[PDB]
């Protein structure tokens, strides 16, 4: 279990709770609990790539304390 | 290759500077720094292999074969 | 070069810049993808900009090698996405990371150079009809950065 | 009276007490002192765009605790 930072570009930060194994989608749903954003309004970038759904965090290599970008 | 040389000591600073920009490491004690004549300071090792093939400080491009007044 | 680029890997970890995010594609660490966010008021806001970057083996003593693969609007940026831009030539330092490369080539976005440019065409609406210039720029961030 | 941050060439970043009035050219003043670039080789980022010299911060909204970044200048072609 780990904690990761999300970002809008005039947004502030927010900070999420997840493990390695959460897909991106999980990860949307989470944003939306906290942002009110539906998933599908969302599109999530992490070191340069748009993340797909069915991937998971580690799959990105995405670890404790990583900052994505949340693009609306 | 003749400009200033001196062995960092962390308790002893003759500068504000703490860190090479070229390998972006911290200054350690008693490594080697070479200093441009417009003071700005670097690992010897990483600035010489720059100033190989440039003229120029890394930070504020002035010429480090000319006196800066 | 390859323990710069990690540091860098981590400047960009610990600080992130809310304008552009960028990393290895493929865990090669010479090579990465990047995002620039198009700057708020301007013709490129709302739109997202994708980059690759190519680290020289003796990086950072050369420049790395940064182009757009999302079409772009721009006097200085061609349709292959090359950007000629001083820093990324003649003008490099080892003091630039990649973070502040890429915020320096956000930062030109608005800042073009018409005159000695890398699209005469573009160059030359950019002065002589600058309403025009900000129409086609504003029509290609919506169509491709968004 | 205000402090905002810059984050300098060295990647660390660095705290300076300005004024909403203060210019760009006064702020990179401040930055020269620290760490020994002249202006002319300053170039500030906020929010994606170049700051001016002859501008303000308050022209730019910059605000309280606001980052600034300095790169080194550069020109397109
Ligand atoms: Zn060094
Ligand atoms: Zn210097």
């Amino acid at each position: 279990s780990m904690q990761i930072f999300v970002k809008t570009l005039t947004g502030k930060t927010i900070t999420l709770e997840v493990e390695p194994s959460d897909t991106i989608e999980n990860v949307k749903a989470k944003i939306q609990d906290k942002e009110g954003i539906p998933p599908d309004q969302q599109r999530l970038i992490f070191a340069g790539k748009q993340l797909e759904d069915g991937r998971t965090l580690s799959d990105y290599n995405i670890q404790k304390e990583s900052t994505l970008h949340l693009v609306l | 290759e003749q400009l200033p040389s001196y062995r960092f000591n962390p308790n002893n600073h003759q500068s504000e500077q703490t860190l090479c920009v070229v390998c972006m490491c911290d200054f350690e004690s008693r490594q080697l720094l070479r200093v441009l004549p417009c003071n700005h300071e670097f690992h010897a090792k990483c600035v010489d292999k720059w100033l190989k093939a440039n003229r120029t400080c890394p930070i504020c491009r002035a010429d480090a074969s000319e006196v800066h007044r | 070069a390859l323990k710069r680029i990690h540091k860098e890997l981590n400047d960009l970890a610990r600080d992130p810049p809310a304008q552009c995010s960028a990393g290895p594609v493929g865990d090669d660490m010479f090579h990465w993808q990047a995002t620039i966010m198009g700057p708020n008021d301007s013709p490129y806001q709302g739109g997202v900009f994708f980059l690759t970057i190519h680290f020289p083996t003796d990086y950072p003593f050369k420049p790395p090698k940064v182009a757009f693969t999302t079409r772009i609007y721009h006097p200085n940026i061609n349709s292959n996405g090359s950007i000629k831009l001083d820093i990324l030539r003649s003008q490099w330092s080892p003091a630039l990371t990649i973070s502040k490369v890429l915020l320096s080539i956000c930062s030109l976005l608005c800042d073009p150079n018409p005159d000695d440019p890398l699209v005469p065409e573009i160059a030359r609406i950019y002065k002589t009809d600058r309403e025009k210039y900000n129409r086609i720029a504003r029509e290609w961030t919506q169509k491709y950065a968004m």
